[PDB]
């Protein structure tokens, strides 16, 4: 092999490099280059600092896009190696690449990204190395180019950047990072780039800052746009992203294509598919009522209650997909369908099963909350005191109330004392319920319930005694617990709803 | 990780 020769070359090349005459450089950085491109004399130049320190000189100074090529191209090949790489970063080289990403050359630009590619990959230093020279602010601007290659080379290194290093999130956002991420997103065919892309955007979709840039950006619809792709990686780095995403979205117009596919995902074998998919649906319903409805209009009920069948005990899948059909069977025009929709798709026995253990506090409320929408069906009056909703919505009431007379799993019992009693407000619209409601000897906790001082407490449980007090035994029996006492208070409540009930219950217990 | 935010009627489901 050549491997003498090249030795013996390297010591005049390095010469002819830094002579004046800038068409010897340029014959000079052409056999270098050449050099570079055997093994054998590739080895001889990563053996020269000198050489590798002219090579760096010559590219970051030359004026002939040639030897601006050639120079590049030769880095390009020294950065496969351990030696070539240690030397590129010795010889400074981080800072001259970085210049080299304003080039316009493309082949320059090519070479460039490669090179700090594997520098970031496999040279130990050269992250903060390419940070401290503004690679960041270089590489963002790149994410305009047209070359699917060049940019999944260029996203894979803001990837590498942006992972754990808030600084790097914040300089891709001042960059305009999130908008060309997105227009990649909804441009290209290419899966690594797709990939690559989608993987920067999980980085930054936990960033609270890029969180809402990418969603005003358009990155929910067009994160959608891939979530049927025949690539898992792809279709999952996706799906992470929109959940992150999420709930900065709740006023985004435009998703019903991305809402359609996450009703078909729900249907999904893989479980975490379907877990991401639920919570998803669960932030978007969240206070959106054209959401709510196109949720409603592409069979959403049915296949969230076959989530929460499916799911079973596992409260990952269960709290999100009941805080959908939460959202989803009230405040929007097709409530009062998903009310029964819930109902008709054998939902009601699974709902009332999830107040119980091993339920902890967090599902139980989102299912109280439910179970208080689905009761203003009336069709559901019958169905939810059969499944016996009514004594066990009593029983969490009591231990709640109970409990805060001195909170528990992230939640407040002064929240279940809510929610139960709302339940019982609405259940109680039925006289059957009404009667087991009253059976349960309940009347005197809604009365001590009106010394609550929270309003809201104060308006369902002046709420249920409104509906208990239509029949003579039960308005008799608040009349006879000194309730007129706390109501005539609530009379001249700045809450509307207090003042109401209040009033509802007083008049219901008059001459 | 993820937090609950209660929004009004309607509940948000923050996920890092
Ligand atoms: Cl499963």
């Amino acid at each position: 092999d050549d491997a003498e020769l090249a030795t013996r070359a390297i010591p005049e090349l390095t010469k002819l490099l830094n002579d004046e005459d800038q068409v010897v450089v340029n014959k000079a950085a052409v056999m270098v280059h050449q050099l570079s491109k055997k093994e054998a004399s590739r080895h001889a130049i990563m053996r020269s600092p000198q050489m590798v320190s002219a090579i760096v000189r010559t590219m970051q100074n030359t004026n002939d896009v040639e030897t601006a090529r050639c120079t590049a191209g030769t880095l390009h090949n020294l950065s496969h190696h351990r030696e070539g790489l240690l030397a590129i970063f010795k010889s400074g080289g981080i800072p001259a690449l970085v210049k080299m990403l304003g080039s316009p050359v493309d082949s320059v630009l090519f070479y460039a990204i490669t090179t700090l590619h594997n520098l970031l990959l496999h040279q130990e230093g050269a992250k903060m190395a390419v940070r401290l020279a503004g690679g960041l602010q270089k590489m963002v601007a790149l994410l305009n180019k047209t070359n699917v290659k060049f940019l999944a080379i260029t996203t894979d290194c803001l990837q590498i950047l942006a992972y754990g290093n808030q600084e790097s999130k914040l300089i891709i956002l001042a960059s305009g990072g999130p908008q060309a991420l997105v227009n990649i997103m909804r441009t290209y065919t290419y899966e690594k780039l797709l990939w690559t892309t989608s993987r920067v955007l999980k980085v930054l979709s936990v960033c609270s800052s890029n969180k809402p840039a990418i969603v005003e950006a358009g990155g929910m619809q067009a994160l959608g746009l891939h979530l049927t792709d025949p690539s898992q990686r792809l279709v999952q780095n996706c799906l992470w992203t929109l959940r992150n995403l999420s709930d900065a979205a709740t006023k985004q117009e435009g998703m019903e294509g991305l809402l359609g596919t996450l009703v078909q995902l729900l249907g999904s074998d893989d479980i975490n598919v379907v877990t991401c998919a639920a919570g998803i649906l669960s932030n978007l319903t969240c206070n959106n009522y054209k959401n709510k409805m196109m949720v409603c209009q592409v069979g959403g009920i049915e296949a969230l209650v076959r989530t929460v069948l499916r799911a079973g005990d596992r409260e990952d899948i269960t709290e999100p997909a009941i805080c959908a059909l939460r959202h989803l069977t009230s405040r929007h025009q097709e409530a009062e369908m998903a009310q029964n929709a819930v109902r008709l798709h054998y939902g009601l026995p699974v709902v009332v099963k999830l107040l119980h253990p091993p339920s902890h506090w967090p599902l139980i409320k989102a299912t109280v909350g439910l179970i208080r929408n689905l009761a203003l069906c009336p069709a559901n009056h019958a169905p939810l005191r059969e499944q016996g909703a009514i004594p066990r919505l009593v029983q969490l009431l009591v231990r709640a109330h109970q409990d805060t007379q001195r909170f528990v799993e992230g939640v407040r019992m002064e929240e279940i004392v809510e929610g139960c009693t709302g339940a019982l407000h609405i259940l109680a619209r039925d006289v059957h319920n009404r009667i087991v409601i009253r059976g349960l000897n309940t009347i005197p906790l809604f009365v001590q319930l009106l010394y609550s001082p929270i309003e809201n407490i104060q308006r369902v449980a002046a709420g249920v005694l409104c509906e208990l007090a239509q029949d003579k035994e039960a308005a008799e029996a608040i009349e006879a617990e000194g309730a007129t006492a706390p109501l005539t208070e609530l009379l001249h409540s700045r809450n509307e709803g207090v003042a109401t009930y209040a009033a509802a219950v007083l008049f219901r217990m008059s001459e | 990780x993820v937090t609950r935010n209660d929004v009004x009627p309607d509940s948000l489901l923050v996920f890092x």
